[PDB]
This record gives structure tokens, sequence and C-alpha cells, in this order.
């Protein structure tokens, strides 16, 4: 996810 | 060993107690990530470095018989006894040349 990217 | 393949990704390994994805070595953003090939006892392995300071982030064998699944067309990912990693290519070029030279790989392997 972008949260984790 | 010989370069068999460049691509362009953020590398990521799975925090399996956390149920995340984290950034492989710990440091966010993209990598030139390689198969190199090392022909005297044709191995192979996946070894990517980040863009900008050179770290490298992955360093792992590439097994005969590894399930190497393409999840989407812009992130691929495979496992072995320790860890689950993944790719985040830049592109679905990058993607796509990788994937090549890992099923090459895992072909003559
Ligand atoms: C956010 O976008 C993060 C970081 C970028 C990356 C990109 C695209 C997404 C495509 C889906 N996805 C996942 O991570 C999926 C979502 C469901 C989640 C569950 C388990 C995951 C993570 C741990 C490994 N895994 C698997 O599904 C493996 C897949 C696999 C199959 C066969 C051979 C090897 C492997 Cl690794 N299955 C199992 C049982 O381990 C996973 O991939 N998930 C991406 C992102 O969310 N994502």
């Amino acid at each position: 996810t972008e949260d984790e990217l | 060993e010989q370069s068999i393949c460049q691509a362009r990704a953020a590398v990521m390994v799975y925090d399996d107690a956390n149920k995340k994805w984290v950034p492989a070595g710990g440091s966010t953003g993209f990598s030139r990530v390689h198969i190199y090939h090392h022909t005297g006892n044709n191995t192979f392995r996946v070894v990517g470095r980040k863009i900008q300071d050179h770290q490298v982030v992955i360093n792992c064998a590439i097994p005969k018989g590894l399930k190497y699944n393409q999840a989407t067309q812009t992130f691929h990912q495979w496992r072995d006894a320790r860890q689950v990693y993944g790719l985040n290519f830049g592109s679905k070029e990058d993607a796509n040349v990788f994937a090549s030279a890992m099923m090459h790989a895992l072909e003559v392997l």
C-alpha cells in the first residue's frame, strides 16, 4: 500500500 | 558474475509478525535490481542496490523450483524458507524484463 511505500 | 538483467524496483520484504511490507534494508525508494548468473556452478542471485546511496538491500539466491508469483503487472514476489520478497517495479517494462530473466533462470536451473 501507499502507507508501506 | 554476469548480469542478465537490470530492472528498477522498490524492494520490499514482508514483516509477517506485523503483516506489513517494509522497505528492504530499511530504506524507502527505488533500487537497480539485477539477476546475476554465476556460470561456474550455474547459480543465480537477485542483487539490488539503492539508486541514491548504493546500499545493497537484497542479495538472495534463486533456487531451482522457485514459485515466482506475478501478483500484478508491476508487483512480483517470491518466498524462501526465511523471507518473503516483493519487487514494486518502476514500470511494466521493468517487471517484464525482470520476470523474463527470472523465468529463464528457473528454466535452466
Ligand atoms: C502496497 O501496495 C503493498 C506494497 C506494494 C505491493 C504492491 C501490490 C499489491 C498486490 C497485492 N499485495 C499484497 O501484498 C497482497 C495483498 C494480500 C496480501 C497477503 C499476503 C501476501 C503478503 C505476504 C505474501 N503474500 C501472498 O499473498 C503470498 C503470495 C505468494 C504466492 C506464491 C508464491 C510466493 C508468494 Cl510470495 N501468499 C502466501 C500464502 O504467502 C500478499 O502478497 N498480499 C501488494 C501489496 O499490498 N503491496
